[PDB]
RNA sequence: CAGAUAUCAGGAGGAACACCGGUGGCGAAGGCGGGUCUCUGGGCAGUAACUGACGCUGAGGAGCGAAAGCGUGGGGAGCGAACAGGAUUAGAUACCCUGGUAGUCCACGCCGUAAACGGUGGGUACUAGGUGUGGGUUUCCUUGGGAUCCGUGCCGUAGCUAA
C-alpha cells in the first residue's frame, strides 16, 4: 500500500506546500503512485481479480479530482499533467 | 500350534456383521468369527444375535489358542457392539479395555452419493 | 526485513552437542546477507504429538531472526534439504 | 465463562503456541475445539487460540 | 475361498480440510474457510492536519460474474452422468444393489445464463423503544458500569400495507 513514508515524501515533492495533504495535486500524486504500485502486483497476481476494483476506484477518483484541478485553473492542471507524464 | 496370552478383539462391526477378528499383539489376526462364520447371512448377518454368536465363537477359538486377557478393538458402528462385548466377556475373554477403532477422514475423500430406500 | 520466529524440529538420532554448530553453520548466511541478529534458543528431547517419519520424538529449536522474507525463504529451502531437520515453520510477527 | 473474558477481563494474561499447557486447557481430549462461546471468553482470543491450535496440530505438540 | 473380509506394517494415488464452524466476521455480487510465506483488496474507529463543493445518480459502454457444457494438455484415488447386469414391478428404462466413461480436479480458454431474492436499485436528510451481537474508542464504579461511531438479529412506536 501507500507506505507512510513514501506518501509523505511525495506530498513534499509535488504537494502545493507543506502539510497540505489532500490538495488536489497531492492526492493525484498519492493515488498515481499507488496505481503504479498495483500495476505490477496485478501483473504477477494475474488472477487477482479483486484488487482491480480498487484500482478502478482510485483511477476514477484521480480523474474526478483532475477535472476539479482543470476547472479551478488549467495552468496547474497542465503543470501536473506534464509533470507526471499522463497521456 | 502356539499360545497367545493377550489378544485384541478387532471387531469389524459393520452393520452387515461384526467380524470379530482376534489379533495377537503383533498385529496378526490369529482367528476371526463373523455372523456368517457362525452361519448368519443376509438380515441374520445383521441381527443382534449374530453379534454375540460371532464374538463367542471367536472367544472359543481364543481359548483354543489359550487366549484369556483381551482388549476390545471395535471398528465402525454396526449391529451388536456391547452385545459382542459381553459375549466375549462371557466366553473366556474379559473386557480389558474398549476402543472405538474407527477411521476418521477429517473432511477428506469423497464417497458415493446416497440411498433413498 | 521482518522479525521471523523460525521453529525447527531436529532429529532424535544425533547428539545435542552437534545440534548448535549445525545451527550457526546455516545462520551464517542469514547473518551475512541480512545482517540479522539471531537468538538461538534450543531445547531438545521432546516428543511429537504424532509420529513423523517413523519417529515421535526430536529436538525443538526456536530462533528469533530479524531477516527479510527472501532470507528466511532461503532458510526454509535449506531447512528441509537436511536429514536432521524434521519440520520447519517461519512465522511473520506482523498481524499476518 | 460468563465473564467478560479470562483475558479481556482479567486484564493480564497471554496466549502462546509454545505454551502448549495453557492451550491444552481449552482443547478436548483428542484436541477438538470448543465452540465460539463455550469457554466464555472475548471472541478475538477464541479465534486466535483456534488458529494457534491449528498450527499446533500441524507442528505435532497437541493430541491432534 | 488362490486367501477375499479382517489385522498390522509399508508403499502409491487423488481430492478435500471434520472438530473450531456461528446472526460471527469478511467480500460489489457470484463467494471465503488445515497451516506457513509473499503481494494485494476494502472497511471502521479518535485530530482537522489538509484540499475547499472535487456530490449523487447514471442511459450507452465497461469488466467481473454459480454450476454445467465445449476448445486445447494432463490428472482420475474415489464418485460419477451416459452406458452396463441383477431386484420390485405388467413393464425398469426407476427408485435398490452390483460397476464405470466423459465430467468431476488442475492450466490456459470459451459462454454469461441460476430461485445470480431483503424476492425490497443507488444515494441522502427526519420518525418511541426494547433486546440479543462484531469492531472500536472514549466516560463513569472498583475488571465493574456509560457514551459514542461503524457491522449485524429479533421483537416492538408512530406511520404505512389488501392483508
Amino acid at each position: 500500500a501507500l507506505t507512510a513514508e513514501q506518501k509523505k515524501e511525495i506530498l513534499g515533492q509535488y504537494g502545493l506546500h507543506d502539510t497540505d495533504t489532500g490538495s488536489p495535486e497531492a492526492q493525484v500524486a498519492l493515488l498515481t503512485k499507488r496505481i503504479q504500485d498495483l500495476t505490477e502486483h496485478l501483473k504477477v497476481h494475474k488472477h487477482d481479480h479483486h484488487s482491480r476494483r480498487g484500482l478502478l476506484l482510485l483511477v476514477g477518483r484521480r480523474r474526478r479530482l483532475l477535472k476539479y484541478v482543470a476547472q479551478v485553473d488549467v495552468a496547474r492542471y497542465r503543470s501536473l499533467i506534464e509533470r507526471l507524464g499522463l497521456r | 500350534k502356539k499360545n497367545v496370552p493377550h489378544g485384541a478383539a478387532h471387531i469389524k462391526s459393520t452393520f452387515n456383521n461384526t467380524i470379530v477378528s482376534i489379533t495377537d499383539p503383533q498385529g496378526n489376526v490369529i482367528a476371526w468369527a463373523s455372523s456368517g462364520h457362525v452361519g448368519f447371512k443376509g438380515s441374520r448377518k445383521s441381527t443382534p444375535f449374530a453379534a454375540q454368536l460371532a464374538a463367542e465363537n471367536a472367544a472359543r477359538k481364543a481359548q483354543e489358542h489359550g487366549v484369556k486377557k483381551v482388549d476390545v478393538f471395535v471398528k465402525g458402528p454396526g449391529s451388536g457392539r456391547e452385545t459382542a462385548i459381553r459375549s466375549l466377556q462371557a466366553a473366556g475373554l474379559e473386557v480389558g479395555t474398549i476402543s472405538d477403532v474407527t477411521p476418521q477422514p477429517h473432511n477428506g475423500c469423497r464417497p458415493p452419493k446416497r440411498r433413498r430406500v | 526485513m521482518r522479525p521471523y520466529e523460525i521453529m525447527v524440529i531436529l532429529d532424535p538420532t544425533l547428539d545435542e552437542r552437534t545440534v548448535a554448530p549445525s545451527l550457526e553453520t546455516f545462520l551464517n548466511v542469514i547473518r551475512k546477507d541480512g545482517g540479522t541478529v539471531d537468538k538461538v534458543d534450543i531445547w531438545g528431547r521432546r516428543r511429537l504429538a504424532y509420529e513423523i517419519a517413523k519417529h515421535a520424538e526430536g529436538i525443538y529449536a526456536v530462533i528469533d531472526v530479524k531477516a527479510e522474507p527472501a532470507t528466511v525463504s532461503e532458510l526454509d529451502r535449506q531447512l528441509n534439504l537436511n536429514e536432521s531437520v524434521l519440520r520447519t515453520k517461519v512465522l511473520r510477527t506482523d498481524k499476518h | 465463562k460468563t465473564r467478560k473474558c479470562v483475558f479481556c477481563s482479567k486484564k493480564g494474561q497471554t496466549i502462546d503456541y509454545k505454551d502448549t499447557a495453557l492451550l491444552r486447557t481449552y482443547i478436548s481430549e483428542r484436541g477438538k475445539i470448543r465452540a465460539r462461546r463455550v469457554t466464555g471468553n472475548c471472541v478475538q482470543h477464541q479465534r486466535d487460540i483456534a488458529v494457534a491450535v491449528k498450527n499446533a496440530r500441524e507442528v505435532a505438540l497437541l493430541p491432534f
